[PDB]
């Protein structure tokens, strides 16, 4: 059951065509999982203090016996056949325009490099509006564009007993061989291997993505990524795995799929507070045109003190702020 | 035999243009069979070794087994020695050049040295150290003669030689084709307009591909991603798509293939079984044609065209239990492999998407997990249940 | 012309200014062709072995077969003998240096020892163990000879030597060029402003690159995994871009390229074949020019500029059936590797976006998936339907 | 304060403080140049040999070619000996110690045994077998003498020896510097307060670095895949940053750098070549100074500080055509690999970001993609249009 | 804490048999390892009662315990003998010398002394002496195997093996049987004494209690971090932390006046009186410089990447302090936080200070996506000392 919510919207269980309890206790195991991961989640005067506040069904959503009221935490959530997404109510209309505004919000504020032509490709594909399947697509398209541009291979120094002399003959190991051991060479080789730790992360991210994706567009994109990572060893994606990748000239072109693979993989789903999503927004806005999130710098749209207009639903919004910058400066 | 003499014609015309072709397509389309039958037709030799060779690339296959490498050999007193053994491409490229230098009626080719080099290239036991040094000496004479020989005679090397590289995408082709990225191109061969003689690292010897050597590769395009080939290496080969041909799976076309190699008293005994098989399929002579076309279009929509099911599995089907074998051991494991056990996608390919717990190929388990997970299980249907489920795919 | 003289002139100018160039670009743009054409015209030698060498880098090139390394050799008095053998670069650099000391007029230079070292460097046989010790002796004589030579003498070494390294990015270049990242700089060569002589690890011998030696690399840019991203190694080379030139595929430019190898009446055979070819393309002499330039700028937008189709795909066509085989077996399978299962983009490259049926290269399959996904079937066009679908691309 | 005065003083002061120094920075800033200028001026030796050695690290140096390893040693064709041979560091650390023991007036130092060990260490040919065990006999005597010799006599060895390790981060230094992580510190050397004499694994011999042997390393900071992350190994070395100095590209600085090594009449043609260069740049004497420092401050912002363009790219520029060839075949190819298909960054480093057409290096293609993707095209500007676009980067 | 850290290595060597000194680079791990052993053995040079080796990744089992080695002596064939590694050569030296002062009547001291001078030969062994050395090795362990456990528990001379940079080698590959053998109860004469036979020779081998191992280990390299928990049980792990209190003016005086002449001290005391006067007459300037940077490194990184006090230990003038800062410390911090300018300015306490007398001057140009970069500013004189006073305040 896919739940599409804005912040502080309430839809009852009778409103969503699903089950009366399977929609409940799925995300109950997520907002308690959000209570477990609450200390690493960043807040900027959001006034939560959830040491025991989120334990009383007050995590990313309110689990009432009648309805589900959403909170300021925006993002997607996939648990136990129940998909949930919470969007900013700034972008709430009077069906794809609110989601891509939320993509381009955390593209230019959270520091990602989400291309606009990849978001323009999803429009007109008559798909269902889904935060998870958009980020599954953006990970899988950026990974498939990179693997097509070149398969990631690393050089590793291997000391092998080889039946053909490849690379550098290890002389002190070959000299100290008894004469019944002279049917192989002790060599040092620097070989282009494909089973890297970066490719093992990308393989286990494509495996976890087909386990939960529902678009045929993403499934076809991830299936050809699955055949690309065929000879790669399957791993389990720990947080220990994602820190052993260090980005140099060899693999910095695989950084855009990696920051998307880290955003999805590490009950799972990304959530940022919209209070601090607006904090990191305007500090990247005030510095190139030259923070309370309630209705009453604040946000201004067709549904919603310097007001910030939103033409980002589909860069001339900051030109209207010059009339506000003429008084502020 | 009208359709075999045009797939021969695609291979024959493009081998004259590019020097080397790749037959690509899904597994089971007859790519290894077309490549082998073209070469036994062109080179009138049923066995590899003289004017053609058969090699299969695998993940562990290397440049050193293909071109040359330092290799531990033994003496005639079986003491170990490290020599540079020529690989299978270099042994047949030198064979194609030296046999091509036989028929050249030139007054500068030392035919006694060239025929002795041919014997050491066609010797199949490993060379004695007293004839390995003769083999290095005659190769040293060969590239001395070839380098001072004009393109008018080097481009007309008459006996064509062939190298079938089966499963060529299963190896790291750029690593295995070390100098062969440059050398295989038709301009870069001997007698070519931009003829290139390379120096090989291990032996230190000159090397070039002769023009009468041809390489037919076969690529199963569902066993390795075709978007992982090198674009520059792709420029060397003509790429011939060998697609599944379910028109071979009609009753008259099944008879026209299986009666080219067996006797007449076995022919109509095979024909009465094919008439017995197709009678149980609703007396539809185009049943296996329609069954393979319907699942391959359904595969092409939700997967690649490269992951289609080939026609060669159903080609030796003459009973219902032969069709029951091919479906449950060549089709259904192959569909589960291609779709990574996505039961909802396979059941749409098998035209049974909103249909479980019945006469289906994938029954749903009645138990659900704690996370709401549903599992599907392959159901073996026999008799009228199997034929009625194959008719559900067509309908 | 820009290729008749000027692309030759870019190689000659940047090879004297820098000492080594790398010709980079898409596949089939003429990087290997102009590297071979320049060096054969400079050395006046069609074949390598003397005054120039041709090698191709790959993943089983090492430092040990390029510069020097312990390689096992076998004799009759001794079974296994590990010997530091100089690689192909140390052979071509010492050959350039020793031949450069032939024509120097110093009385310090012992001409008999230098001429004996040239015989052991240009020896086609492997070195005898009594000659390898003479070879090690004459090398250590030379490296104390050129160490006491004036750098005004050492820099004007007269006969230029050329190492063409095709597919230079297919090897681990910094691993292959071990001491050569230092030594290949133009003023760090012999007689340079800051002349450097390294110590080699295996032989323990001094080594320097002469100014007599030039490297012409040809690297491929379509594969980004083997992209030359070593910023310090890039400083040693001049990077000449060899772009796809669609203006070679004009009718008046096609014949004057293709008739330089044709002598008396095969030029007339080529002329009326190109007359027949371009009459069937609507009398557009710039048809194949417009076909390449419209496809390549469409490839440049949705994929990189390094994935452009080189002009060598279409440079050998003479009929509309040669264009048909280049299209359906070389060009269109390459675009299907580029835009793999990405049908809306490859139809935009072929200027048929939104045209689902008709005389189109990719016909839409009538079946849609369960999630609404869609596939396109490759339609093989022929005749004016093929030429009319090619006119849709160019306009 | 230029290199020969101030950066010479920096290398000299930190070598006496640390024993070993790494010159780091972007490529082409003069790290190998000032390592070679320092050591040639210190030793009064243009060529490596006795008092200094030049080596270049790569991944095919191991512990065995640097310190010690097992090697074949053939006295004759029949007899082969498998001995431990000293690597290039151990050959020069024992050379620095034995020559340092020439000039001590101590009574316990047997001078004829020390002088005989110096002949066996500086012998150009490989040693005879009857003198190889003499070389091992005297090395065992040397570590019984050293080791019993007081620390005040041992710490001032007067001939300073130098090992320039070019490209020091290109080798696995912790693998190559086995036992040299400990011994290279200035107080852990011979005569130091914490003097350590390690035991070597292959030979079993005692070993210690003498105080009069110095190491100068160069490394480019741009390649971070070989960045020196071993911060314990960083403690041994003083790290001198050799930054790009665009002030060398001022017209009077560019003159007197290249007026250093020319002939009599060959330096009155270079300054008038440099007159017409800067007259065509608009009489801005700081044109290439401001061109480099504006590009380097822009690369610092978007890429990093360590990927700045070194001044050696523009240091041999004498004409505008020389500047055009440096721009279009060295700089802008390198800049297109920094920001590969990141077109808004590469046009920001040239500050042509809003400039989509006209006299720009990257003109926008008029065609946009099917989803709005946009590409650019490299435009080769010539004449004053090249200078006017290059003067735009300044302004 | 030079006597206490001496007593701490002493108490934990006599408790475990082997110790690893671990910590950041430049803390004195190799120094206190050598200083302990040249004072216990009273030998300045290794070779007799102690050995100094350094592990690296080219170090193996065959050069540490035993391995096959070709040996063509002068004319004869290439015999393939089992060459003893440095641990076996020091364990047999520790045992045989220990048995030479043992008073058991079953110990034949003529064969023990003959085995001792064959273990202390600097020259390689003769092929006839190699068979004699193998006979005495078989005599030794059939004598050791028959000796009582109370006599083998107290063998007289202590032997020491200093393994510098022990984590740079593959220790479990290098310590083949020594994972089992080096445990204190499984040492020779121990309560669970175990004599294991060796693979390449078929010869028994235990570790005597005379032997002590002192490892030094850099902990700032996590790629060679010693994570074998079973191997950690063999060793006591002594942390040698950075000591900024060594960089106080009177502690920098007392450290540097021990290896110096009596009338060479006034060339040092007048140099340190002139150093710390230029630091504002603060005797604890370099102390609180190191401890404030090392606290700030501990926050934004690990504690194992702290600056060692050996960087500033030889600082005598403010130009020596300038050369330690700009060629050792600032290249180290620029590698700790590579293109992390807000972290490296926070460690140097210059977070908001973009321009002025700072080590990192801000670049006036901003990128298209708001990128900001910094240039290294080389300060001189009191502008350099004033910028170091900001990190201590
Ligand atoms: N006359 C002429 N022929 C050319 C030119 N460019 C390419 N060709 C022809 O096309 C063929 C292919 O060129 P080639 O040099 O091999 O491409 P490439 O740059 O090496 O492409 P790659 O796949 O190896 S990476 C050559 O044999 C040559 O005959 C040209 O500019 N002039
Ligand atoms: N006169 C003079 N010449 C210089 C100076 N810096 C560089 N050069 C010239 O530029 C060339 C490049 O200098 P080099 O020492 O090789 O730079 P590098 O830092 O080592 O470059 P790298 O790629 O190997 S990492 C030198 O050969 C030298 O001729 C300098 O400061 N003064
Ligand atoms: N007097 C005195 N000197 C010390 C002390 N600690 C370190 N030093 C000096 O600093 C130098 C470096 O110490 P060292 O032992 O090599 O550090 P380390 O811990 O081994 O550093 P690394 O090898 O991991 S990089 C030594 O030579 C020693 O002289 C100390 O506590 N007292
Ligand atoms: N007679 C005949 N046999 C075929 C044909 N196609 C396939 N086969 C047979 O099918 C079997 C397996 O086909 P194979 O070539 O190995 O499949 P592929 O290599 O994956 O394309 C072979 O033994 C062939 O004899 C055909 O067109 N005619
Ligand atoms: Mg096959
Ligand atoms: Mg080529
Ligand atoms: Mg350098
Ligand atoms: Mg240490």
């Amino acid at each position: 059951t896919t739940i599409t919510l804005y912040e502080h919207d309430e839809k009852r269980y009778r409103d969503i065509a699903g089950d009366k309890k399977a929609i409940q206790d799925a995300l109950i195991k997520l907002n308690k999982q959000f209570k477990k991961d609450f200390k690493k989640l960043d807040r900027s005067e959001d006034n939560s203090d959830t040491e025991d506040t989120i334990d009383e069904s007050k995590g990313v959503v309110e689990v009432y016996a009648n309805k589900i009221k959403a909170r300021h935490y925006v993002g997607f959530a996939a648990v136990d056949n129940v998909f949930l997404q919470i969007l900013p109510k700034v972008f709430k209309p009077k069906t794809w325009e609110p989601i891509l505004a939320f993509i381009r919000m955390l593209d230019m504020a959270y520091g990602l490099k989400i291309k606009d032509h990849d978001l323009a490709y999803l429009q007109g594909r008559n798909l269902r509006p889904n935060l998870y399947e958009v980020f599954i697509y953006l990970f899988a398209k950026s990974l498939w564009s990179e693997v097509q541009r070149g398969y990631h291979r690393e050089y590793v120094e291997v000391h092998r007993e080889e039946k053909f002399l490849r690379g550098k003959l290890l002389m002190s190991r070959q000299i100290r061989k008894l004469p019944h051991q002279l049917n192989t060479f002790s060599v040092e080789v620097h070989e282009l291997i494909e089973d890297n730790l970066l490719n093992r992360i990308f393989y286990a991210s494509v495996r976890e993505a087909l386990r939960r994706t529902t678009w045929g567009l993403n499934r076809k994109l991830l299936g050809e990524l699955m055949l690309a990572f065929d000879g790669i060893t399957p791993i389990h994606l720990r947080t220990e795995h994602f820190e052993r990748v260090h980005f140099t000239r060899l693999n910095e072109r695989f950084r855009r799929p990696f920051e998307l693979a880290k955003l999805l993989f590490m009950v799972s789903g990304f959530f940022v507070d919209m209070n601090k999503l607006f904090e990191r927004f305007i500090e990247r806005v005030l510095v190139r045109n030259l923070a309370k999130y309630r209705e009453l710098p604040s946000s201004s749209t067709y549904n919603q003190a310097y007001n910030m207009d939103y033409v980002k639903t589909g860069f001339k919004a900051d030109k209207n702020f010059r009339r506000s910058l003429n008084n502020i400066i | 035999g009208h359709n075999i003499k045009e797939d021969y014609f695609r291979v024959d015309m493009l081998l004259n243009k590019k020097g080397q072709v790749i037959l690509y397509g899904p597994p089971g389309t007859g790519k290894t069979w077309i490549a082998r039958k073209y070469v036994v037709e062109e080179t009138n030799e049923k066995t590899p070794g003289n004017k053609w060779e058969f090699i299969t690339f695998h993940q562990s296959y290397s440049y050193e087994e293909f071109i040359e490498g330092f290799r531990p050999r033994t003496d005639n007193e079986e003491k170990i020695r490290y020599v540079v053994e020529d690989g299978i491409f270099k042994k047949i490229a030198l064979r194609a050049l030296v046999k091509g230098l036989f028929e050249l009626e030139d007054a500068t080719i030392g035919k006694d040295k060239i025929h002795r080099l041919y014997i050491l290239l066609t010797k199949k036991e490993p060379l004695s150290p007293t004839e390995y040094e003769e083999y290095l000496r005659l190769k040293r004479y060969l590239w001395e003669l070839v380098g001072g020989l004009p393109k008018d005679k080097l481009k007309n090397l008459t006996p064509k030689f062939y190298l079938i590289i089966d499963e060529i995408n299963r190896g790291n082709i750029s690593k295995i084709f070390g100098e062969l990225i440059t050398l295989l191109e038709k301009d870069k061969r001997l007698g070519g307009e931009n003829q290139l003689i390379v120096r090989l690292p291990y032996s230190g010897e000159p090397f070039a591909v002769p023009p009468n050597l041809y390489i037919i590769g076969t690529m199963n395009t569902a066993d390795r991603s075709i978007a992982l080939l090198d674009v520059a290496l792709r420029r060397r080969f003509a790429f011939i798509e060998v697609e599944p041909r379910p028109e071979f799976l009609e009753k008259e076309n099944l008879k026209k293939i299986r009666e080219k190699k067996l006797k007449t008293e076995d022919r109509k005994r095979l024909n009465e079984k094919l008439n017995e098989l197709f009678s149980k399929l609703g007396n539809d002579n185009y049943f296996l044609k329609t069954l393979l076309e319907k699942i391959n279009v359904r595969i092409t929509v939700v997967k690649d065209r490269d992951h289609r099911i080939g026609h060669s599995y159903f080609l030796n089907v003459e009973t219902v239990e032969d069709l029951h074998h091919v479906w449950y051991y060549e089709v259904l494991p192959l569909l589960m492999e291609y779709f990574y056990n996505d039961w909802e996608t396979i059941k749409w390919v098998l035209n049974e998407k909103g249909k479980e717990h019945g006469n289906v190929f994938f029954e749903k388990l009645r138990l659900t997990g704690p996370n709401g997970e549903e599992a599907y299980q392959l159901k073996v249907l026999e008799g009228d249940a199997f034929i009625g489920a194959l008719k559900r795919i067509i309908s």
